[PDB]
């Protein structure tokens, strides 16, 4: 596979929004590494499908809602970032106050 | 007997004529000449060459011109050449390049290069062998930035830090007698070769000089401590002083002076002048004028390498989270449209492909990636052939010209700049032996295995409980050179004469290898191998408009690099 | 224009392997019963003493074949092989100890053999 | 008062004449005798006996025949008996097989096995406790194999290596001075014992005896470098001068010479035949017959233990990748045919059954695996007593002379093998503390603590976070005796008695415990615990039929194993 | 659970494949990376299940044809490796040219 | 996110679980480290979905049976330990022989 450090460390992050994502598939409200975890695993699979930084700082703000976590969750999530390859190389991408 | 060229090249590595693609880049690479003698290649295994009394000679101890490892069948890219050899090492430095094996039954053996008893082999064949990286621009923020380095052959580290400190996760500084003093020992574990820059900044030489003598091998200046005329003038007459380089991050808000006022307080002085094109920082809009001047050695540092569809909307949103920049206040996005300028982020791909940006550079962590300096001087290559075609200086439609052109900038040139090139940044004899090892399919991507003072510090290599080391899951590791005491042995800790001569490793308790810096003050933009160009840069100060020879430097950005979804899991 | 990653382009031509050396054809049978295989780089007269040929003709000289790749000789079976100079400063030590020094001293390298049991030295 | 059998084995472990399934084989130990007052046994926690007073004595300096650790009710499997008894440890040796605690109050208390201020305890009541694992075919390619190691409960690697090159991926090989210098000091950083083999290449002295005077342990003479008659001889010559032993994989080819040719080259001098039975390597296909020479110490190593029915279409492929043959050559075909025989591993089961194959070992990470050398002991053991049924030897329906013979093959008989039994390889006094403890479900398959020097080095414990240390994940995770400066005194370092002469330790900076390796020339197939028979070993060279007093020696290949799929997750 | 070093590295491989089929599952032509963690897991479970090595040489060729991958990926994997516990214990399989 | 060493570590059990629950759901005969995987899942799972400790101890004996599990499995599991984040904060949860 020839995995990189950032490579093996990523694979954590999709790991942790499986859980997240069956957390909230059986009815719970999200907590703050959950919810961090599920908008940052959008934002890396949104690279890879080919998506632009663009696309990803508008759609990283639509991934959760208040509903879905639990009461301060919001208010503690000020950015996510994450860095993914594009198919023009890794780029940043920030998702500012993605929970309103 | 005859062997085909298909059969020869899978069997020994290509040879004379052959050519390599890098990677999945539409770049080539030919064979400019061969060492060997046809029919007396060597070869490690089962009934091969390099066994006592055939290749390998049963006579000669380790003193009496053995080697202690032979890399067999290279593929040298260097800014020496493109060639194929095999590469003799001992005393962890390259002794021999040429033809290894045995000159009792062989034709053609270079005299130092025996293969005896105490001897190691690399199998080289079918690999691509350079330099390991030289990064100049490093910020010490997190020690698992090292691996990432390691994983795509950068085997040196200059820069400043004290770990996630503010002022390290702004400047390449480690300031101060006590903090240098604090990052050699730290270093002690680090798997790597470093240098250490303390602050440039002060009004009085004796503040700024006691960091050298403490054991920094030179300065960064930097805006957010104040790249004042003042900071300038003390920290070159330090470094004159003292032979170390001094980097530059400039005053983009214009502060205390234009771009003509610092190049004033450099007064000819030799300088590093860091992310020149300024989106890492600098005089808004026109410090990539630098680039031009014969006393500047300059470098790019790598996010904005090489101009994309998503370059400036990435570069935008990061500087204005960085800096706490609210999109509401007009002063805060007049700053960052003077700062983030698609013209001269184009224009710098260009500057690359003429040699006039020499360097390149990570800015690991602060505004660069550790792991990426090699991987985007490759796709910024790939980019400019694509755009501008082959270079004139081209010839049997090969990309030689280009490729040593591109890998002097991330070797051989931060070397010379830094004062070390006596040790490290290229494929020479007499020089330490630091060599990555690439498979061409991989070639700048992820390193097969990387070298530190003649033994294997990072490999990619897979399952550990296995019967062989290829078995899943394969991933980049640290192998015995990063372990025990041969991390001292495998490493260099580059320093200042004046720390040397006043005793700080044996003070401080340094084990690793003490490397000195020199040669710092003497050289310029000449002496930048393969990018040696100076010429008037004009950069429009109302439409950010690149000119070079009263021609507009423009180019597109591209929606696709090689080197880039085909390899990364993420 | 497919993308075949780190693919090689050869050149036209060919490799001709020990150019300008004498070649020379001998016979050679196994005549042992478990097989033999004799690598390209070592001395001739010095392999396995159940191998079967002129042993002088295998004095100062190695198999003609690519280096790094061996002739195969199954339990009984004789066939011909080609053999290219040895060269350097043409001195063979160890191995089987036949020689230990100039390849030029063909008459202590056969008394050596003979003395040993390496078939055929005449 | 009286105890049922079950409650007192439920309490205290078991006693004499209890038996203990070995994982979930069929084969059972048996306990011997019991060194324990009954009534007086030690034990420690709230209310129990090791209190000060009571099974404590109060009155003792650690001086004063006071212990540094008490291992509590342990059942010792070893070569010298199947038995229960306290394990005392002082200065990180074993000072005391008996029985421990207080003789101020209790009857029959081993006068140097006093229970004070000074004494841990570890509890070994239902515990199998062995001495660690000896393996003497390590090839050093990736430091991760060391944990995986530790894991199967091996605490001595012998071998050679200097990380992912091709010389130490094919062979057991540190080759000259320098590298022999830098592996040395990576071994400062490997939480386990380590001896290093040199290239037994060469047609001079010199080249090959700088190697032992540089630090090697023995030599490795491998077909890949040349196992010609000239570097057996020297290889040997060099051996019987130095006191260290010499390892060989032969000349699978039959090149320079047929197995006769070898053990001319040898003449009677002492030697060690790696993977034997030679799909590992060596002369084709008779290599096998050295097992019943007297100056022969045989080892087999791990991948075909035992013989299944996965072995031969695993083996031939893993030997055609391996070799880059391809299927389509007929020379490559013959060639893996003539190395990869279901004949002689077959045979090969039933040699270690008699004890004609005195050792294990892994050939790790070159055809081998690093953490299988216990695991494949025991598989082998089960499946002959399925298929030959118990040893003529056996008494009282256990499995005790098999597991004697069998645990020798990993544990004393390496040891002795490469002259370092003095210090390693069986619980006995004197020796150093390298212990492993097994819980009997998961004996031979995944260690529960191991000791090494008298500090646990790598233990199967949970959650660091947890309130207590059972709780998930439970893996097996490096322990204190391998943190900060105490990975020095846990670990030794295994040197030639020249290179200790000459201060190779000092010269290095070596802070390990430094072991000679001596008695290595005197010794010959006798000496080899459980495993000493000496006969004529035929292997037809047209069928490939392995004979052994006139009789044919075949078994079937097994569908499945134990101490497999019940208990790992991959 | 007592993870022995490989056994907890092997997690990761399983992880990976998990990643890489839900991007295959969502219409994207995988890349090296991703058809090498497929296949190989593919490898591990067949053990898991009680296969030989010879089924698993013979299946491993089908798990991805040319048309699941990016151009290049079939060239660019010439062997992929996996050891695991069979109803025998550990074996090696190697899977050749496993993507014509 | 803000991981620490036991949620990285504690991810590990998710994903054995994962895998053993897919080798499950194939017909097969869990083995001693799948069934330790998904009973400690279960645990973690129903802290987070905020049952007792008392209900824990109580579910975790019928999460898997004699019948899911290959032969001594049942006999090789005394105990399971599993500590996580009640509504209460971090608890011990112990399933005392949970397969009978
Ligand atoms: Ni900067
Ligand atoms: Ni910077
Ligand atoms: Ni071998
Ligand atoms: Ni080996
Ligand atoms: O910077
Ligand atoms: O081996």
């Amino acid at each position: 596979m020839h995995l990189n450090p950032a490579e093996k460390e990523k694979l954590q992050i999709f790991l942790a929004s499986e859980l997240a994502l069956k957390r909230k598939a059986r009815g719970l409200k999200l907590n703050y590494p959950e919810a961090v975890a599920i908008i940052t695993s959008f934002i890396m699979e949104g690279a890879r499908d080919g998506k632009t930084v663009a696309m990803l700082m508008e759609e990283g703000k639509h991934v959760l809602t208040r509903d879905d976590v639990m009461e301060g969750v919001p208010e503690m999530i000020d950015d996510i970032q994450a860095e993914a390859t594009f198919p023009d190389g890794t780029k940043l991408v920030t998702v500012h106050n993605p929970i309103s | 007997m005859k062997i085909n060229r298909q059969q020869y090249a899978e069997s020994y590595g290509p040879t004379v004529g052959d050519q390599v693609r890098l990677a999945d880049t539409d770049l080539w690479i030919e064979v400019e000449k061969d060492y060997t003698t046809y029919g007396d290649e060597a070869n490690f295994g089962g009934g091969k060459v390099l066994r006592e009394g055939m290749g390998e000679n049963g006579t000669y101890t380790r003193t009496e011109n053995v080697l202690d490892l032979l890399l067999t069948n290279a593929l040298i890219l260097d800014y020496t050449g493109i060639y194929k050899a095999d590469i003799g090492v001992k005393d962890g430095y390259i002794v021999g390049i040429g033809k290894g094996g045995n000159p009792d039954i062989m034709d053609g053996v270079t005299p130092n290069m025996i293969v005896g008893t105490a001897t190691e082999v690399i199998a080289a064949e079918g690999k691509i062998v350079t330099a390991g990286g030289i990064d100049t621009h490093v910020h010490f923020i997190n020690p698992d930035q090292v691996d990432v380095a390691l994983a795509n052959g950068i085997t040196t580290l200059f820069g400043g830090g004290t770990g996630p400190a503010e002022g390290s996760k702004a400047t390449t500084v480690t300031p101060g007698p006590w903090n240098i003093e604090k990052m050699l020992k730290s270093t002690e574990g680090l798997p790597i070769n470093v240098g250490i820059l303390g602050k440039g900044h002060g009004s009085s030489i004796a503040p700024i000089m006691e960091q050298i003598d403490a054991g920094a091998a030179g300065l960064k200046i930097h805006e957010d401590w104040g790249a004042t005329p003042a900071s300038i003038d003390r920290s070159l007459t330090v470094a004159d002083e003292a032979d170390v380089q001094v980097a530059i991050h400039s005053d983009t808000l214009n502060e205390a002076g234009f771009l003509e006022d610092t190049l004033r307080a450099i007064n000819g002085r030799v300088i590093h002048s860091f992310h020149v094109e300024g989106a890492g920082g600098g005089h808004a809009p026109d410090i990539m004028a630098m680039a031009g001047h014969p006393n500047v050695l300059p470098s790019s540092t790598n996010p904005t390498r090489p101009f994309t569809v998503n370059t400036i909307d990435e570069h935008l949103d990061m500087l204005m989270v960085c800096h706490h920049l609210k999109q509401n206040i007009p002063e805060d996005v007049a700053f960052a449209d003077s700062r983030i300028r698609p013209e001269t982020i184009a224009a710098e791909d260009i500057l690359h492909d003429l040699g006039i940006i020499s360097m390149m550079s990570t800015d690991a962590l602060a505004m660069g990636r550790a792991g990426e300096m090699v991987l985007r001087t490759w796709q910024t290559a790939d980019k400019m052939k694509k755009q501008r075609g082959p270079l004139a200086e081209e010839k049997n439609g090969s990309d030689n010209f280009r490729a040593k052109r591109y890998v002097s900038k991330y070797t051989i040139n931060p070397a010379i700049a830094q004062g070390i090139a006596h040790e490290v940044g290229s494929i020479e004899e007499g020089k330490f032996a630091d060599l990555v090892l690439w498979e061409p399919k991989f070639f700048g991507v992820k390193a097969d295995r990387v070298i530190k003072g003649g033994i294997i510090a990072y490999a990619q290599i897979g399952d550990p409980s296995a019967s062989i080391p290829t078995p899943q899951p394969v991933m980049g590791r640290r192998m015995y050179g990063t372990v025990g005491d041969l991390i001292h042995d495998t490493n260099i800790t580059f320093m200042s004469k004046s720390s040397i001569q006043q005793g700080v490793p044996a003070k401080l308790g340094l084990k690793r290898r003490i490397g000195t810096v020199k040669n710092c003050r003497n050289i310029g933009k000449k002496d930048m191998k393969w990018n040696d160009v100076t010429t008037d840069i004009d950069i429009n100060p109302e439409t950010y408009e690149v000119k070079v020879d009263g021609e507009v430097l423009t180019c597109e950005p591209v929606k696709e690099l090689p080197m880039a979804q085909r390899y990364f899991l993420f | 224009n497919y993308i075949v990653p780190g693919e090689y382009r050869v050149a036209e031509g060919e490799i001709e392997i020990n150019a300008g050396r004498e070649k020379t054809t001998i016979r050679v049978s196994n005549t042992g019963d478990r097989p033999i295989q004799v690598g390209s780089h070592i001395h001739f007269v010095e392999v396995n003493k159940e191998l079967l040929f002129d042993r002088a003709e295998g004095i100062g000289r190695r198999l003609n074949i690519p280096s790094g790749t061996a002739a195969r000789f199954e339990p009984g079976e004789e066939m011909e092989v080609e053999l290219t100079e040895l060269g350097g400063n043409r001195e063979v030590f160890g191995i089987s100890d036949l020689t230990n020094g100039s390849v030029d001293n063909k008459e202590l390298i056969l008394q050596r053999a003979k003395e040993l049991g390496y078939k055929g030295v005449e």
